[PDB]
RNA sequence: GCUAAACCUAGCCCCAAACCCCCACCUUACUACCAAACCUUAGCCAAACCAUUUACCAAAAUAAAGUAUAGGCGAUAGAAAUUGACUGGCGCAAUAGAUAUAGUACCGCAAGGGAAAGAUGAAAAAACCAAGCAUAAUAUAGCAAGGACUAACCCCUAUACCUUCUGCAUAAUGAAUUAACUAGAAAUAACUUUGCAAGGAGAGCCAAAGCUAAGACCCCCGAAACCAGACGAGCUACCUAAGAACAGCUAAAAGAGCACACCCGUCUAUGUAGCAAAAUAGUGGGAAGAUUUAUAGGUAGAGGCGACAAACCUA
RNA sequence: CCUCCGCAUAAGCCUGCGUCAGAUACUGACAAUUAACAGCCCAAUAUCUACAAUCAACCAACAAGUCAUUAUUACCCUCACUGUCAACCCAACACAGGCAUGCUCAUAAGGAAAGGUUAAAAAAAGUAAAAGGAACUCGGCAAAUCUUACCCCGCCUGUUUACCAAAAACAUCACCUCUAGCAUCACCAGUAUUAGAGGCACCGCCUUGGCUCCACGAGGGUUCAGCUGUCUCUUACUUUUAACCAGUGAAAUUGACCUGCCCGUGAAGAGGCGGGCAUAACACAGCAAGACGAGAAGACCCUAUGGAGCUUUAAUUUAUUAAUGCAAACAGUAACCUGCAUUAAAAAUUUCGGUUGGGGCGACCUCGGAGCAGAACCCAACCUCCGAGCAGUACAUGCUAAGACUUCACCAGUCAAAGCGAACCUCAAUUGAUCCA
């Protein structure tokens, strides 16, 4: 049908899957946080 | 043909080119035939005679392996006893 | 996945435990088995297997009576919850035990094979030769993991000087030892198997859904 | 811009500048030193020189060695310098074929061995080639008194080393009292190998532990300013006592 | 005469030197307080296919030397022994120089992508011209001009440009127009001009007039791909856990009938830069079940998942 | 005059039409949602719980079900913290869409289809229509009034290509066949009446089945009847649109344009070229013949030593798994791990020549004699014809070396005086480089 709205907001969703404890626990999520760090960025996370 | 080699940014020569020819002081490239050993059998005396000589190289192929080559193999080599000595350079040679 | 399996129970219990379904799915989350998910919600009554397992310091053979034959949804016998002594338990029942039976599970080796009516256990040297047996177990003590379907009945050939040959339900063979434990008689739920299945519906409630891709090549 | 120092140098740095620095000669010089160690995967060339063949001129050889992988239970364990040799071969011993994957493990053997120093029945995962060494240094406290650390290859092989160590540079009471002329036997059958004590407490650690070891040593929980200004005060009245 | 146009320092680039950094916060981070790291890169790519092979990256001046050596002995690859190693700018100047006024605003579920722009001056406690229009719409006839003419038109001549083509006015491509930015990088050997000359060169090299030095010569944009490592199941597929909904009439526990709520999407009509990157309006199918549905969780890329439609896995 | 609306909670937002002041729901300032509702819980050791729910009472099942504490030990200090607004969220938008639950069943709540005219066409929607009644059409599609029967397929209810296919396809009961004798992370807390895999299609009778065979279908056709603007053949009105006045105000498109018709020509279909003819200049509304109109570097066809699949009885490999064998590491008596081989499985890598009157099919691919090509040399063909991949004789069928020829390049090919050594080659093509071995 009408396709637009994927995003259907819930916020323990949207910490569970990319919050910073779900980041810092996978060592791949570690660079994430450490890739966000150094390019500068003002929010590393959700 | 490389060149500007990774390593030292210099041109190198093909060995492929070293193998098979030989260069003469003046320019001159001297080859074997292409078939000189093969099917000797079948072959007539005269076409296994010529077949046996070395032969030199045409202007066009002579330029292509002085560009194949470096200028190691352009050198003037005074080997002890060489049996082209007399042949690295040219005599009465009027234009 | 985060898949703790759901039987995490040590004591053994006679109430029904909270039974999770899996959708046919290893702890890595992924299916492993196909066709599987989705039946009626249901809950596991603990069975003890080991016939002869008398109570804490006791002894020998010894007498329960049954209390209630019951329909058990994880299995397709029936169950009857037994008491004797001071605990009660859940076992397959064998066919034609109601409510009010008495059993007998001994562990003695008579050296005339005894008369037994068809619902109690005893070691093959009692039973006679050419007998059916249903609970039947391997090694003596671990508890019976052969016949015991719906139905199904396999029999005592021989007894030989150590050991004994069962006809396994399908028509096979079997070297168990003479001592280890075995129940007499067929088991309930007979008819079982000409119940026609009828709607994709009622295989739907037990729990088998349709699944197509069942080659992950 | 460009680094003062080079990359491969930072470590030297860290090495010179910090706690590291005020960690004992020794122990640094153990670090610093990390040699070669002996051909097990690899068959040496007996010389440094060699007429090569298709033209009879000695061209000189260097044997390069085969880059061995030891996993965490070899480390556990014991494998005298023998480990996994991953690399690739061609198919069928031809170099115009497929060039595929390959994977040499050694052969392992739960052994159960008697150290005279520590006594002690150890069971560890061994292999022949430990085995054959234990025979030729004869026996397993000189095996791993006289292995080098990288010959050994073991972190627990240096735990036994500097466990060893220590008993010798005590000279403790490793049995028991009513042996004491058997145990100077053990301690003079092993007597060469005799250290300090205060470098065989810092054999076989890794930088890590070095460095825990070294901060332990200097804690030293504040002493007082109280206590600090009142020696001064003391020193200070007995000059003034004096003069 | 409007819109504009103009500006110069905010900073940046390449080198040298010198080795640098109170509270709260891993639970749903920024929340006062409870029973485990270590495993060969692969592949695009060259070989005008590709299958052994294919530079370097994993600290190493000049020369030896692109030599020995390796190699579908081919593309190419390639040593060693030995040997002489105080700050600046023919840099940018606001589409440049950094992405930077900022990793911000904005976009994305996320990993991630990622901007734009300011100019009065000593003190503000003080002038002209791009395009587009307007002042000022047009007068037969035609690539818009040219020859001219007393005179704008009238007369005569006259098939836009680029690119690709055997041949384009072509009804072949590109292009509204303006400003800015935007595309030829080097060796072997020659030749020319100096220096010196049987020797040249500030050694490691060449030399049967050579050698040394210089000058001259090698573009830009564009796939579908491939491999590695992350990020994604808030949509959708399936599953798990604990929930909920299903009027009335007929009927009397049936994947029951008619039919609402809801779910779907048969036919038509509208719509098409739309209300909408799939809607609307009527018509229709299911509507106590193999139903629909909220919330949380799981499966992840040659993988998942599938009542197979190459379906779905954030348009 | 309208409304499956409205109010509340949940989820999501995060101050987003409160007051004042200012400029042209915007900007700034100032205020505000007050816990009783809701959330943030539980001191444990051992242990107890066979009994559904459905008005739960008879009674009815099958698919077999959620609500539960005790003996003792320690524990009186008491009510904090947080949510609480709104015209709101997800769709780039103040978006006709998406959006769970309770309650109201037309509202006590909430809202406004028309900026103002006019009353053209075309377009949208509606209503009415004489006579006739499917003559329309691919077809009764749409409308109008309701209905009948026959076939084809699929047994049924279900599922499917989100966004062109809802079907004869998929699934499904039923049946067959194949594999499996067993324990704790799936299958399974299971055990041959079980589990896993594949296939066919319900059923009554009989043994790739076959013949019947009932019910169902937004499936595919056919018939009757009615009904009707589908049609003969169209019409009238009303609403939107429209046109005009006012406010706001896009987009694809565009070399430049001072932008006519006819005949001819021309890269073969001319506004612009030749010859004629026409010809003051500007709007507004229509229309759709042309501008080979716009859109989107044609999806059809071919090409590329471009890419990706898919299948194999294509090439290369078993590195990985498996089951053997051989050693290796134990027990002996007169199994598991590692190394090397093999055959399987799954794969994994890689490729898929050329000419061709499009490509494919078919045929050819090197060399030589003849004709086209008549008299130096040359000269094409998917042009016309004929042949070869050797055979003989001896084995000077040695060795050297002036000078030449050359299949239009190179590679290759050919002749040859003299000289030394000697007896005293025939040949129409009659073939193949380099590296390896
Ligand atoms: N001298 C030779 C000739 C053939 N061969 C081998 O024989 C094979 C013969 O090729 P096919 O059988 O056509 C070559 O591929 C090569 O492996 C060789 O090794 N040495
Ligand atoms: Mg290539
Ligand atoms: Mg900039
Ligand atoms: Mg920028
Ligand atoms: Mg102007
Ligand atoms: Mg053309
Ligand atoms: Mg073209
Ligand atoms: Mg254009
Ligand atoms: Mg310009
Ligand atoms: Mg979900
Ligand atoms: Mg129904
Ligand atoms: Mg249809
Ligand atoms: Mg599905
Ligand atoms: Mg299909
Ligand atoms: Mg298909
Ligand atoms: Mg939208
Ligand atoms: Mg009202
Ligand atoms: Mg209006
Ligand atoms: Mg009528
Ligand atoms: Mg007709
Ligand atoms: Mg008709
Ligand atoms: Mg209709
Ligand atoms: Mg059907
Ligand atoms: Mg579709
Ligand atoms: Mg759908
Ligand atoms: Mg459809
Ligand atoms: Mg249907
Ligand atoms: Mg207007
Ligand atoms: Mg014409
Ligand atoms: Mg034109
Ligand atoms: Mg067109
Ligand atoms: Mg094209
Ligand atoms: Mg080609
Ligand atoms: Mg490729
Ligand atoms: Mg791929
Ligand atoms: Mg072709
Ligand atoms: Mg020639």
């Amino acid at each position: 049908k009408a396709r637009g709205n994927e995003y259907q907001p819930s916020n323990i969703k949207r910490k569970n899957k990319h919050g910073w404890v779900r980041r810092l626990s996978t060592p791949a999520g570690v660079q994430v946080i450490l890739r966000r760090m150094l390019k500068g960025r003002k929010s590393l996370s959700h | 043909l490389t060149y500007f080699s990774a390593r030292k940014g210099k041109r190198k020569t093909v060995k492929a080119v070293i193998d098979r020819f030989l260069r003469l002081h003046c320019g001159l490239w001297v080859r074997r035939k292409a078939g000189y050993k093969k099917k000797l059998w079948k072959k007539t005396p005269a076409r296994k005679k010529r077949l046996r000589e070395f032969v030199f190289c045409n202007k066009t192929q002579s330029k292509l392996l002085d560009k194949m080559t470096t200028s190691f193999w352009k050198r003037r080599n005074w080997y002890v006893d060489d049996p082209y000595q007399k042949y690295h350079d040219r005599t009465n040679l009027k234009v | 996945a985060n898949f703790v399996s759901w039987k995490s129970r040590t004591k053994y219990t006679i109430t029904p435990v909270k039974m999770r379904k899996s959708g046919g799915r290893d702890h890595t989350g992924r299916i492993r088995v196909h066709g599987i998910g989705g039946g009626h919600k249901q809950r596991y009554r603990m069975i003890d297997f080991l016939r002869f397992r008398p109570e804490e310091t006791k002894s020998g053979p010894f007498e329960e009576k049954v209390i209630q034959v019951r329909y058990d949804p994880c299995r397709s016998a029936d169950i009857a919850l037994v008491a004797g002594g001071s605990r009660k338990r859940w076992i397959i029942a064998t066919e034609n035990m109601q409510a009010g039976d008495t059993i007998l599970n001994s562990n003695h080796i008579g050296r005339m094979a005894v008369a037994a009516r068809e619902g109690d256990a005893h070691p093959l040297g009692a039973l006679p030769v050419g007998t059916l047996i249903n609970n039947v177990e391997s090694e003596p003590g671990r508890g019976a993991q052969y016949i015991r379907a719906a139905g199904t009945c396999g029999v005592l050939l021989r007894k030989v000087n150590g050991t004994a040959i069962i006809q396994l339900p399908s028509k096979r063979q079997m070297q168990v030892l003479e001592t280890c434990v075995a129940t007499v008689g067929r088991v309930s739920n007979v008819d079982h198997n000409k119940r026609v299945i009828g709607k994709a519906g009622r295989n739907r409630w037990l729990g088998k859904r349709p699944n197509s891709g069942r080659w992950h090549r | 811009p460009l680094h003062k120092y080079p990359v491969w140098l930072w470590k030297r740095l860290q090495l010179r500048e910090g706690i590291c620095s005020r960690l004992p000669g020794h122990y640094l010089r153990s670090l610093e030193e990390e040699r070669t160690p002996t051909p097990v995967h690899y068959r040496p060339h007996g010389a440094k020189f060699k007429i090569n063949p298709k033209n009879g001129q000695r061209e000189r050889v260097e044997d390069v060695p085969i880059p061995i992988y030891f996993p965490p239970e070899s480390q556990r364990g014991l494998w005298g310098g023998e480990g996994w040799i991953l690399g690739q071969i061609y198919a069928n011993n031809d170099k115009l074929s497929k060039r595929l994957k390959k994977v040499w493990k050694p052969q392992l053997f739960e052994r159960e061995f008697y150290s005279e120093i520590l006594d002690k029945k150890f069971t560890v995962t061994v292999t022949m080639r430990t085995l054959d060494l234990i025979d030729e240094a004869y026996g397993l406290d000189f095996y791993i008194l006289k292995a080098s650390g990288e010959d050994l290859c073991s972190k627990f092989g240096m735990d036994l080393k500097r466990g060893m160590l220590l008993r010798l540079a005590r000279q403790d009471p490793q049995l028991h009292p009513e042996d004491p002329e058997r145990r100077a036997a053990i301690y003079d059958k092993y007597k060469e190998f005799a250290i300090p004590e205060e470098e065989a407490e810092w054999v076989g650690l890794t930088l890590e532990e070095a460095i825990e070891k070294q901060r332990l040593l200097e804690e030293k929980d504040p002493v007082p300013l109280f206590k600090i200004y009142v020696a001064e005060l003391i020193q200070q009245l007995q000059q003034q006592a004096l003069s």
